[PDB]
């Protein structure tokens, strides 16, 4: 009668969450539905040489390329590759870290077969590195807080302040500072940058905002793998805090 | 650092007029700019917006009539206003955002602003 | 300090090696798709003189803006905003706390993004408490089953993993293959991508808007994710 109580709390949290997300997104979806219907009607009015069926075929052809991983915006020939050494390193890192953006996913049958075996053997391999970093860093943090405890209201209270301090430092070095960097590089708003860092470091990875390629502009080949190194050190910093607490 | 508008005139109802906004002192291609307006006795209202390339976004009151555009090679932005209504007579200010990914619509996100140009219908 | 660094090198090598394999598998398809879409855009402008090349890009961007928000720009829908209703927002809420994040439907408003940060920060550890609670109660049942076998150990452990791959991996994939209309590989690919909380979003259960789904289907899939995530957690911990 303890796990069932937790299950009820979780179901209630999903129903409550569903009610809040519905009220926040229903007016925007209705406005976007009305907007796109008007933009299609006005395009045909402004371009008399385009038939209504020819417009739909163009849209579906652009969506066919977009779903495959190729953005139909701008000159595709001039655009960089989503599967070059740098981008495929970030795709590999995206699989083993269970973030799964889903923006540049495998389309070929061979790519799907290798992706199953890559996640099955790569996710536990990454977990061994993530735990190894967290246990080595938890030892350093354990030694630093034991030195603070030796100097000193409550022995439990002095450990909570240290925990808050570790979270605050991590939220500046791995959350605040990187979000400022993404805001300038990608051209996202301040809200979108924090939203991206939270969605990424929590391994949710929606894919609505992706560190690299979120524009038809040419991104450097060294920028995208460096973002994975931020993901590695960010995921690992919070793992050492939870290992120290436990 | 500076935004300059040009094209404010007096026009008849149901007529077309185009206003221009030129950027100076900053990298034009890295800033997503847009237009805003303010009629006498009313608060500032959104008009049009564009990203670094060709993604536009308009207010529900001016879609299908107004057309925002940019020519990065000439460091300029144009707003072709068609079939101007007597409800469009306002001071039009052009503003720019350091966040270029999508066409921003909230005035809070726009950093640099213009002096405004009076279009009277 | 020469053990974690060795693991780090193995992981980096695994990413470089993985990147080389994925590049060889997907580079010919990406090149073909890039050539295809560039030709379709050039032919559209050749057939429609009245359309400028910039006006074409603006239309594409506008269609993609609606598509990413959840509204398909093909044809016309209605007030059927079934992407953010009580049923779909319940699955989106599940998508967040389980860290799967399909991202087919995501928050667009600023308020929706603010609530999503606080929903994941307080919901992911809440789901983790249920996932650990199920796994510890499940591990006790496993322990009692393996102690009964020992009274009559690696083979038994392998048998308990093979049972999970039939009940939670093989059987569900067969059901999705017929219902959704996916190929045998796509079904296994979906189950692996889902149970490993990767959630790309390329294949979503109950996502094909053209299928008249029965009411008992979509909530049954989320029950499978819940009971499968605990059994799959024991496999990854053993590995
Ligand atoms: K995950
Ligand atoms: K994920
Ligand atoms: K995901
Ligand atoms: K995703």
């Amino acid at each position: 009668k303890t796990v069932v109580a937790i299950f009820v709390v979780v179901v209630v949290y999903l129903v409550t969450g569903g009610l809040v997300f519905r009220a926040l997104e229903q007016p925007f979806e209705s406005s976007q539905k009305n907007t796109i219907a008007l933009e299609k009607a006005e395009f045909l009015r402004d371009h008399v040489c385009v038939s209504p069926q020819e417009l739909e075929t163009l849209i579906q052809h652009a969506l066919d390329a977009d779903n495959a991983g190729v953005s139909p915006i701008g000159q595709s020939s001039q655009q960089s590759s989503h599967w070059d050494l740098g981008s495929a390193f970030f795709f590999a890192g995206t699989v083993i870290t269970t973030i799964g953006y889903g923006n540049i996913a495998p389309s070929t049958e061979g790519g799907k077969i290798f992706c199953i075996l890559y996640a099955i053997f790569g996710i536990p391999l990454f977990g061994f590195l993530l735990a190894g970093i967290g246990d080595q860093l938890g030892t350093i943090f354990g030694k630093s807080i034991a030195r603070v405890e030796k100097v000193f209201v409550s022995q439990t209270k002095i450990r909570v302040i240290s925990t808050i301090l570790f979270i605050l430092a991590g939220c500046i070095v791995f959350v605040t500072i990187p979000a400022v960097i993404f805001k300038y590089i990608e051209g996202w708003t301040a809200l979108e940058s924090i939203y991206f860092v939270v969605v990424t470091l929590t391994t949710v990875g929606f894919g609505d905002f992706v560190a690299g390629g979120n524009a038809g502009i040419n991104y450097r080949e060294w920028y995208k793998p460096l973002v994975w190194f931020w993901i590695l050190v960010g995921l690992a910093y919070f793992a050492a805090v939870l290992s120290m607490i436990g | 650092v500076q935004l300059v508008e040009s094209g404010g005139g007096l026009v008849q109802a149901g007529d077309s007029l185009r206003v221009s906004c030129a950027g100076s002192g900053f990298t034009f291609t890295s800033y997503g700019m847009g237009w805003f307006r303010q009629a006498p006795g009313k608060e500032r209202e959104f008009v049009a917006s564009i990203n670094w390339n060709s993604n536009t976004a308009y207010a529900d009151s001016v879609r299908g009539r107004f057309t925002i555009s940019r020519d990065n090679a000439e460091s300029m932005m144009y707003l072709q206003m068609n079939s101007l209504k007597p409800e469009d007579t306002a001071v039009y200010y052009c503003a720019a955002t350091r966040a270029y990914s999508k066409p921003r619509v909230d005035s809070r996100h726009y950093d640099y602003w213009g002096q405004g140009t009076q279009v009277t219908v």
